């Protein structure tokens, strides 16, 4: 239900 | 938040969302107390009865948010965790005594119109404001009802309740490290924090210096917004010596 | 620190939010 966040924050 | 309303833009610029990386979802609320320190409830991070034990790499903090689910481009900022500090005497076994934790960010967050720290109370401000009948404000993206979820940050103002009334409302052993708030059945108005609001701030605006102070942390409650029940909050001032020790040592 | 608790869109601009007066009125 959440919009994907920029990948840089998941690295 | 049950029986609250939509927050205004920038109304609670210290509000933080604790966000699980995988699956991507809301974990808890929290608050910004400086450019690198975030305050939350210990049970947001550690609660063995429910198999909860998050580590730094499991989580992100999202600051400056209003919408619950949207990525608020150019407004919110997302920070990684350097280290979690849980109160060494947090009592997850019995009654959530000392339900408090600090998170140090890897990098300082930039303040903005939407991102700004709340004050922590001194002894005198706490003594002056933590009185039965005095109202504080709770904010969060938690459930709208006990048993759905808000589009944007919710807010509710609630009165502090007399300690004997708090005690008499529950079978849980209440301690000096907790206070309770909410309306009584005979008062008409209602409202409460709920699941998902955990770790968020209970704030009061000092009439002496016009600054907002975080007096409590959303901790626990028996269901949400039930008649005759109250929300329980970690007493921030009572635990401030620990907060200061952590920041002084690891800051 | 020195600037804590003063909101950019409210206190810093001398604007009040819609319900803060409810808090003040309780501080009797
Ligand atoms: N009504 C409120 N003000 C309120 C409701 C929920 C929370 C979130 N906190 C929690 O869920 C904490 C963590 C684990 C158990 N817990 C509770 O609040 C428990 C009561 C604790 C148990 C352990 C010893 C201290 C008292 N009630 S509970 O009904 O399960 C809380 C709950 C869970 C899910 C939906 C709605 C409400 C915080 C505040
Ligand atoms: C929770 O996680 C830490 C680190 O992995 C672990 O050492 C600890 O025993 C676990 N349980 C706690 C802190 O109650
Ligand atoms: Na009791
Ligand atoms: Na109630």
């Amino acid at each position: 239900d959440f919009e994907e966040i920029p990948e840089e924050y998941l690295q | 938040i049950v029986e609250g309303s939509d927050a205004e833009i920038g109304m609670s610029p210290w509000q933080v969302m604790l966000f699980r990386k995988s699956p991507q979802e809301l974990l808890c609320g929290a608050s910004l107390i400086s450019d690198r320190w975030v305050l939350t409830a210990a049970h947001c991070l550690l609660y063995p009865p429910w198999d909860k034990n998050f580590t730094e790499n499991d989580l992100l903090v999202r600051i400056g948010k209003h919408s619950r689910t949207r990525y608020e481009r150019n407004i919110e900022k997302i920070s990684m965790l350097e280290k979690i500090y849980i109160h060494p005497r947090y009592n997850w076994r019995e009654n959530l005594d000392r339900d408090i934790a600090l998170m140090k960010l890897k990098k300082p967050v930039a303040f903005s119109d939407y991102i700004h720290p709340v004050c922590l109370p001194d002894r005198e401000t706490a003594a002056s404001l933590l009185q039965a009948g005095y109202k504080g404000r709770v904010t969060g993206w938690g459930n709208l009802k006990e048993t759905g979820q808000p589009s944007v940050l919710q807010v509710v103002n609630l009165p502090i309740v007399e300690r004997p009334v708090c005690k008499d409302s529950t079978r849980i052993r209440i301690t000096d490290n907790m206070f309770c708030a909410g309306y009584k059945p005979d008062e008409g108005k209602r409202g409460d924090a709920c699941e998902g609001d955990s770790g968020g701030p209970f704030v009061m605006k000092s009439p002496f210096n016009n600054r907002w102070y975080q007096m409590g942390i959303v901790s626990w409650g028996e269901g949400c917004d039930r008649d005759g029940k109250y929300g329980f909050y970690t007493h921030v001032f009572r635990l401030k010596k620990w907060i200061q020790k952590v920041i002084d040592q690891f800051g | 620190e020195a600037d804590c608790g003063l909101r950019p869109l409210f206190e810093k601009k001398s604007l009040e939010d819609k319900t803060e007066r409810e808090l003040l009125e309780s501080y009797i």
